[PDB]
DNA sequence: GAAAGCGACCGCCAGGGGCACATTT
DNA sequence: TTGTGCCCCTGGCGGTCGCTTTCTTT
């Protein structure tokens, strides 16, 4: 899975950015923690994303970090308290 | 991927990028979930819930269509993206429709594509009539002909199936629109939302739904897809059912109010969608590669097969399996 | 006959079997107005309204379309049925387009609707009464196509080099020029055709036509022919039209851009108050022929495309709507 | 190399568990987010950990996850406004 | 395998329930207090003796993080090493063949035989036309006395040291080397290196369990271990002697030195802090191994020929000592 | 000539050439020189200055760092040092039965005339063993000697039936698994010895896990339970009996573990022991430091050949 | 009715300030 | 001038509930 981390700061015109950026990953993966979403996605999917982030974000006060999962490397995760990895078809 | 939705007073609103859908639980009743857009491929409306209308403006364009459906799984309609711009193919696609010597050519095609897989899904599922019909297709020179063959072998693929279900239902006649039995009447579920996955499929290929080949499009019914639909009629809308019955959902189920008609009970749909992406989910190996197309491909893959068969005078071979 | 909404407000409802209409607020104690079936047969959402999917449940069992739109009338999307009998429309829309006497007999439909409101509106800002003087009939009288585009591609020649007489100083003008414009004239023309072809477009997918198939624009290069078509008898009435009048009181040369890349386009301003003009010219026409009187320009593209619909699916006639 | 999670909530009983899960992390491994640690490390250490983490939750409270993630992983980690991960010894 | 240094002789280790946290500031702000994580570490080097918690020792070596002690300069001076092993036969076995001389012999003529093969090794690729030391390698095995092999131990190390003014260049001098302090400028630097390969010498034996003041070709008479010598005599060459002219040749030429109190030419602070960059890289340089294909840092090959000295003790295997050319 | 601290509210430190033993919370500064010392012991948990470690291993002498108790957690050594003749003289020993043997008499009479001065201490009935010390000596090879300690041991543990009485049961000695609940204080007293006989051994040098009685097996740290003898009747096995008097009875043990309360109180026997003793050439003494002697008098019994005669009350 | 744009009540994150403690087969 | 917890309260994060302005664009 891509595993998104992003701490930005408590003041209020970057609360907009941290509360803008949590909108969109919630629209490309699963809130997985405070601070951790889990998006499972194709390249022309992360390129829509990575371009809605470098529009976004001033990198110079701002704290983001990613990390590249391919799937027979996330079999391996441990859990202890929130459920496993999954990216099946939805329902409700 | 697919997301399949039932509960009829969700509110599907539209945040920023994604979804909000609106669930009401006792409580006070406004609980809400997250629900995230550019990962889906095709969204499904079982009952008549609720829609924002500036969610349309996002759904229809990232390519994910808005099929309407009803609780018992009857195909009703459904809203798609941006529309094709290859008329080109669809004037071929009408021009081989009004030349009966390529209409015919073709309908022998799409039968040799269902009688074939009805066979070889009988031998998978354990039996041994429809061997000498196949052949009994090819040579014919007309269509009302191919017509009542496809009746006769369909009389009887659905009363050859009693020696393989069981003892626990029973299947005798056979009607369309009126679900007498519940077998028959999950034919309806099945029937209806396989033209989800296919109607969608004929818009990317820029075909016309209306025109038809087999299906004579004077009804009012897409006689595209209710003839594309049939290769794989008994693929998935069928060994879905067929393999949902093996110790799922047997009985205990689908109440038998207003006689007439078997409706599922909760808990059976969200089981059977689970089943049905485990058949659109999977692989089967496809003479081609030794893997490759998946099931929900295959349907995109034979619609733009036939678009070039109408400009690039391709074979059209049908799914064949064993 | 069409259970129109152009209020953003709005919301749809079934009341024991049938529509109800809640407009300009609140579901509870304001703006009712129930209407029933049996003369629905087409619902258009003009803006973006709510709806209760109880409704649509009930339209899709018997045949209702929704057509989802902008509450300027662009269009993006459509939510058809299963039982639809726009397949003898398909057929007779291609049946047409491969036998070419009702193709040109069309064709010559829309070239007549074309030079008619060219001329009606060169009197109608009344220049000189001289322009052309008679190349409707000219075409009706012939019995070909290539001879038809000439008389089309002539005219528009001959009504172009009539407007800097008719547009003064301040603005020059030597003739079209698609895109890249070259003038700010062709700008505004170029934005304006948009416009109305989002209407048209909107038009054409209620009707159920297929926009990609044509009669005289060939269908190549995934044109929408099927909508130029259409455009031909309308532009200079909405677009030629609403140009002339912004050129009187609004827009000057203040606005448009500099020549970028040759290009002149225009101002953040004017594309806002520019539709001070296109929306309400597509909110008019008290139907002059005494035909009729209750219509709206806006409203009479979607009834063209039917009439089509009829000429093709009933073999009706199809006469261009002429000022 | 590894990398590690935790959602705990604000219960004097569990902030705790916190401030001393920072406080073991610490001496095994370094730190990149607030609610996160990337520890870098080998396997007995593994053992000699997990087994201390294991010992001191209740799983009814609390959240965690274990992302396992070796050097070929590793290496692409995208980031703007972050150094990425390593692990060398150290000069004062 | 993340080794620590610390060169700051005001600063504090405390400890935090699973870590180490030094302390710097000194009375500028709160002291800063920055973290340090304990569990991965492997070793400790100290240079300005700085104070060090009592509390800390004790979780250093309940984990085997050897606590190391050396002065400004680099000197040596001492060790707090962690728990023990417990193969006492092994250590009577480093004994039991340290007072049968006829054995004590065949030992000895290894670590030479694998000691100026090794500094030969590193000449003919420095670039010494001929300083010959392949001879001497001859000589070692007719001996057959240890007197006849300490006095060429010493020869090839002078005839070693004697080739390094045409080597280093025409900067620094280096006429001959002084067991008085160092003198000599180029001196000052070795006793660095000498000093710290040590460090990680006296470990290694601590993990094999060889009793350190029992040794084969060092007289055990003087205090002065044995094995930690012998032993770090093989690598004094090659992990604590490349590194000199190698930094010495692309880094600190000059400008990074003093003199007080008797000449004694030191070094200076923040060119250690490279010096120590430049052994961790040595250090942790893989070199392939030249016996099978192993593939090792030194780091380790230091820890491996404590192994199989002792089981040359106990399995009697074959003692294959490290040359590279 | 050893510098101990038995406080963790203590600091050391190197003053102008000297060093400076900053005690009482400050409060109480007294300078010592060196060249005097030859072994630091800091008992508690202090803080010292690093400055100060320098000073101590550029020099010539160690620093044990330890527990109030005598836990032995590390120590420092310095690069020049002489125990190689020791380690030496420990080998040559251990395969010359002559110095062994010799050495292991000097034990078994101490556990013997120990256990004897017990018995006379709870004054049995001055029966025990009446001569056993003298009969090793008059042995002359080991396992003669050997098969004599664990005569004395059943004559000594069976001897406590009519010394204790029927709040507490005992017929003899029972190592893992205790059996019984004295033998489970016994096995935690004759173990809880050993820390404080490993510091004293790593204090003097000597190699643990090789020794003279005790054979090295499974790392047996020999050397520690060859001194350990001597004392095992001396310090835990009067504990035991100094507390089985008043305060345990059988409440505090489970089934045969021991609650948490227990754990605590023993020890405020142990460390109070631990706290005094006589002598006997009068010398103030308290029972853990005649530990590190005997292991120094050991190694000086093996470098210059001083004679080892083994404590005795 | 519906989107996005703000401006505050409470579940997660950490360094900092004091003041109870300290023995162990 | 040496750790290990157990408070408050000052403080840079993390997201939801509840509130005035927007809507129409080759």
């Amino acid at each position: 899975l891509y595993l998104i981390i992003y701490d930005v700061p408590a003041t209020k015109a970057g609360n907009k950015r941290r509360t803008r950026l949590f909108d969109l990953l919630s629209g490309y993966g699963k809130w997985r923690q405070f601070s951790v979403f889990e998006c499972f996605l194709s390249v022309k999917q992360f390129a829509k994303l990575q371009t809605a982030m470098e529009k976004l974000i001033k990198l110079d006060e701002d704290a983001v970090c990613i990390y590249v999962l391919d799937e027979n490397t996330v079999q391996r995760t441990i859990t202890y308290g929130t459920p496993q990895p999954e990216k099946p078809g939805s329902i409700i | 991927s697919t997301l399949y939705l039932t509960q009829p007073d969700a509110v599907l609103s539209k945040k920023h990028e994604a979804f909000h859908v609106a669930l009401k639980q006792e409580d006070g009743s406004w609980k809400k979930q997250p629900i995230p857009a550019q990962t889906l491929e095709d969204i499904v409306l079982l009952g008549y819930p609720s829609i924002t209308g500036e969610a349309l403006g996002y759904a229809l364009e990232l390519g994910l269509p808005v099929h309407y459906l009803t609780q018992f799984g009857k195909y009703v309609g459904s809203a798609l993206p941006s529309e094709s711009r290859n008329g080109q193919l669809r004037l071929a696609q009408f021009r081989a429709h009004e030349d009966p010597i390529q209409r015919l050519d073709i309908v022998k095609a799409f039968v040799k594509g269902k009688v074939h897989n009805q066979y070889n899904l009988l031998y998978r599922r354990g039996q041994v009539p429809l061997k000498g019909r196949g052949k009994l297709v090819m040579r014919q020179q007309t269509l009302e002909q191919v017509r009542g063959i496809e009746g006769l072998a369909a009389r009887e693929y659905f009363a050859s199936w009693q020696e393989m279900l069981g003892h626990e239902w029973t299947f005798t006649g056979r009607f369309r629109r009126p679900p007498t039995d519940p077998v028959n009447a999950l034919l309806s579920f099945g029937y209806g939302l396989l033209r989800t996955q296919v109607t969608a499929a004929v818009h990317i290929a820029g075909l016309d739904p209306y025109i038809g080949f087999l299906h004579e499009t004077t009804r009012g019914q897409p006689a595209m897809i209710l003839d594309l639909m049939e290769e794989f009629r008994a693929l998935v809308a069928d060994s879905v059912v067929l393999t949902v019955l093996k110790q799922r959902e047997i009985q205990r189920q689908d109440f038998t109010e207003s006689l007439g008609a078997f409706r599922l009970t909760d808990s059976a749909t969200k089981t059977f969608l689970g089943a049905f992406d485990r058949k659109l989910s999977s692989e089967f190996k496809h003479p081609i590669f030794n893997y490759k197309c998946t099931y929900r491909r295959a349907i995109e893959l034979q619609a733009r097969l036939l678009a070039r068969h109408l400009q690039e005078g391709v074979v059209y071979e049908p799914l064949v399996i064993r």
